[PDB]
């Protein structure tokens, strides 16, 4: 199984604390609690629909990935290589 | 102006495993591209 | 067979990759805390108790900071002396102290914790560099033994007491570690070197030739000097574990 | 004229290795000595006194080895405490060193003692390996400082008393050197770092803030410990003697 | 005073990058014309002149890029006999292949770096210029005749195989020599009840029989293509000499 | 422009020049200051107190110099003992601890003070040479912990008391530190290692095993050694103060 | 016994010393010797032929020194044309210039050394060999012909300017190669809608425009004095190599 939920902070250390949920790229939630601006004080918010948040660098990490797969699929397996600089 | 800043953060394990995968790989890609250079700057690769 | 021995490479390779990721949260782990505790013995010197009482001479010294804001002394030889204006004698050992522990709190504090964990060497060095810093302040905190007679007349404190004070008399103020010292140098001159501090010593001074007949010394616990130095200690031992956990590791893996 | 040469190259070579053989018998006479005194030092680790009394609060532990087999307190704020079933408490720190000793006799035994003397460097660095084995035992043996509040709070130790017992206590027992340690810290929350171990410390534990308001040190002697001290010094010194030995032949000849 | 000092460190400092970028350019103009050279020298070993006519022993060899696709040759006896390959038959010549390689290696050197960093101390580019040379004077070397090859070797050597079929009183050797297409063949003598001198009056065994050199001709043919290569080869490494010593200079200037 | 860059070297090089010049002064400052301590020192064992009296055992010793001119022990069990003749056994810590400032006044003394101030690495080969030298007087001083009971009694000292002495006492007399200490061991034959010094070792001597029941130890300040002590205390803290300077000097101009 | 080994280790330091000296005298005459070879060798590039004449072009070279003073060259194509400088004008050869240099800087490591220091373990002598030695080697390099000059680097030289003027279908070049004055006529072609190989049909750009080398005319002649200092050259560096190899003998020997 692969982790969704997220802790980030703690109560006694951090005056912010939060529960994201991430799937993929996307930050599906952030549910957060800020001790401020006193330390008795705290406010809270969360997303507000089914709203995705997309965190760009890894769609752009996921991208590369695959582009160097393609690299290496996009050959005949079976194809022998002519010099050593077509290889490196 | 910004009168304070307040940062967390969280370990993300699948997208340590990324990490790794990646430099893993870039590893793997050295150690070929060395040993057909030793080998090349000598022999031919065919 | 080589495809064996690649998947044999890249698992190796994975296991070796996932262990230095661990060993980067463990050094920034231990680099946070060491701010923190830095910057709370940072704190202790900077502005608590400010009076203090220092058994044939006794005392009332009032310190704030690193600067000695009053001296009242009573000396059995009664005889009472106390500083002249609001004038305040600065020991410069906590001066010092406190630079050090500046430039180790510069030293954590700027540097990129964004690290990407690489060998250690470099880690390594900077544990080296603040340790430096650390047991250098607590050094200058202890009693310094090369201060000779002649260097301890030629102090300003000497200058310093009201009433205007005679010469068969010297007197030394500094700390030793933890506690504030006081002491009273008692002299007379011969008829027709200086290191010892002890009863039967000699030097010169001025243009004439002196010896310490007795010396009287009174000491008081700084609360707050006592709290960083405890602070120095912990965090020595926490640069210390964490420079002897990156050389398992990569002594593990080489 | 060479033959007058090579008679002195010969007198000179046959010196210098009668004196290699010397050093040479040296070396193994202190080996030999070091695996008798670690292997005391070893056997005072394993099995003798097992029952100590620890002037506001007394106690009385039972410690096993490396277990603390019971432990039972008196304090007066008087309330009584003792282990529930049967079970032990074990403090880290005999542990660990037991392992030091452990790995320096298996350094001494784990060698070829038909050496044929040749230069020292190796015998050098033998020396080196078995002197951290034994400070680090040593330094393990002594008090922690790295131990924070909230880590004592999340120790086994406390879940360990029967009756079970309140929040605003917390105990912990540890080796200082070589005496059995008991310190018991009162606490209590403050209305709406963790290093300092002194009154007037303040921390974080499980989602309340607390303070402790002072601090009760009990402690005792331990025999066998104290005797595995003496036995470290000992062989640090011959360690050490040998090193210097050996520095002062490779410098005398080279 | 330390203003002066301040100012002035500034000037030297700026003398200093400046030359810096001055040699950051040169290394690139230098990498460049490498580059240009050395891919010409490459497009040198693939497709120029296919046949050629090479004393006393005459031949006809049609050598298409490493490959000698015929080898037609007469022998004048104290009598002439006249040979060619099966027709279907090429024979490779290895030094050139090699030679191929080095030149190909040497390219991805020049080719696989970023022709765009800012400029550094020059080890770097020591470096990269020993790679470059090394291969290049590999190659020259392996265009060069081969000392280390032995008459059985020879033997053994599938060239012997592809010709009509001869007798074992004969073996041909077909080999490259810096500019020069060669070929050699050696007359044999059975001796009555090592290998290395290539020379008339040598001895040595072959199959389970034991023979000796009786006699050796040897006639050659300049390969215009491969002289432009390694006058290629020559003016490269050349180019790579004089941008270390420039280097070094620069460095030891500075320092 | 080159002209300015020219003045530009010829200022800098000015600079660092004098700093040199400052720094030469210095080190020969700091290195007769050092010979005066050292020579004060070696006086202090050359020739000032010789008697001296040191529970449950009590004993009047002369001592001169290195050497123990006479020891007049009382033991209760009252027995009372004296040395034969008029003879002396000698301390061969002090002895040792004598070489040891004799080649460091010699470092300092066979050295030209011509210096004109090269580098600082030759500098600080000489303060490490010194310091060496120190150091160990200093660690001879202090009680040697490798001293086994069966060498004790190998050791001429039981030999060298009158009324000749039983073999149910052995009689130890060193130096720790400061102080001349007086040991008595009570022994008595098991019927039918020798490392710890403390009652319940065992060991064996001459053709029979024995066991320490009791230890009785007293020991006295001596005067001269505490100033020697201290003399090589601020003599290591002058050499350490030299190294740091030249170090930060060294490193302010590379 | 210690007295044995101490009289002994007095024997051994004894024979050490003498040898000591024994290099030391052989180091200073070897030394010596240089400098008046390469004294001598200095003497050849100043001052002795000066007029020199040089297959199917002709030439009469004035050369003085380093200095092309005349070039009076007659070209024989199918139709003779005759050209010379401008009566005025002096060509300078650069390789002389350098190797010039080199030679003045070996003669400054030589003279610029006290010749009554006392014997060392060599390491410093053999880095003055090796600086001597790298001069030398350097000047010969620069005699020799070289490499890395492009035909556009021929057409932008002076010496084109320098003759009656001429057109763009000439190109004129006079170079050194080690023992021998050369000059070479480079007639070209330009061609209908790299620069390295110097030999007929190499293509390149010129001005604004496209030229293909058509034919090549290389003509040669020995010049007496360059060939005395190359041959003062060789026997120099032989000279050091020989001090350096006995040096290296020394100092394994005794260690």
């Amino acid at each position: 199984a692969k982790q969704e939920n997220f802790i980030l902070g703690s109560c006694g250390t951090d005056q912010v604390k939060g529960v994201l949920t991430l799937q993929g790229d996307a930050l599906s939630q952030a549910d957060v609690n800020l001790k401020m601006p006193r330390n008795n004080q705290l406010l809270h918010f969360a997303f507000r629909e089914d709203k995705q948040w997309k965190l760009q660098q890894i769609q752009d990490a996921r991208n590369h990935v695959s582009q160097a797969i393609y690299l290496l699929t996009s050959r005949d397996q079976s194809y022998q290589f002519k010099t050593g600089a077509e290889v490196l | 102006e910004v009168s304070h800043v307040h940062k967390v953060e969280c370990v993300i394990p699948w997208l340590n495993d990324a990490l790794v995968y990646f430099t893993v790989s870039l590893q793997l890609c050295q150690q070929l591209k060395d040993k057909i250079s030793v080998f090349s700057s000598y022999w031919s690769y065919r | 067979m080589a495809t064996v021995m690649a998947a044999t490479a890249a698992e190796r390779a994975v296991l070796e990759e996932e262990f230095r990721w661990l060993l980067h949260d463990e050094v920034h782990a231990v680099l946070k805390q060491l701010q923190d505790i830095l910057k709370e013995a940072s704190l202790r010197f900077t502005l608590k108790q400010e009076n203090f009482i220092l058994d044939q001479v006794k005392g009332v010294l009032t310190l704030q900071g690193d600067a000695l804001s009053q001296a009242d002394v009573n000396l059995k030889m009664l005889l009472h002396f106390a500083f002249r204006e609001d004038k305040q004698w600065k020991l410069q050992q906590i001066q010092d102290a406190r630079n050090h522990v500046s430039q180790a709190i510069y030293l954590l504090t700027s540097r990129d914790q964004s690290y990407q964990f690489k060998t250690g060497a470099e880690v390594l060095k900077l544990m080296d560099a603040v340790m430096l810093q650390l047991t250098r302040a607590r050094n200058r905190l202890t009693t310094p033994a090369t201060l000779t007679l002649p260097e301890i007349a030629a102090s300003g404190l000497t200058r310093m007491f009201a009433p205007a004070l005679p010469s068969d008399l010297l007197v030394n103020v500094y700390i030793n570690l933890n506690k504030l010292c006081l002491t009273v140098y008692q002299l007379h001159a011969l008829q027709p070197g200086a290191v010892l501090h002890s009863p039967g010593a000699m030097f010169e001074w001025g243009s004439q030739r002196l010896e310490v007949s007795h010396v009287h010394k009174v000491e008081c616990v700084i609360p707050w000097l006592n709290d960083a130095l405890v602070y120095f200690t912990v965090s020595l031992q926490l640069c210390q574990q964490l420079k002897d956990k990156i050389s398992v590791f990569s002594s593990y893996w080489s």
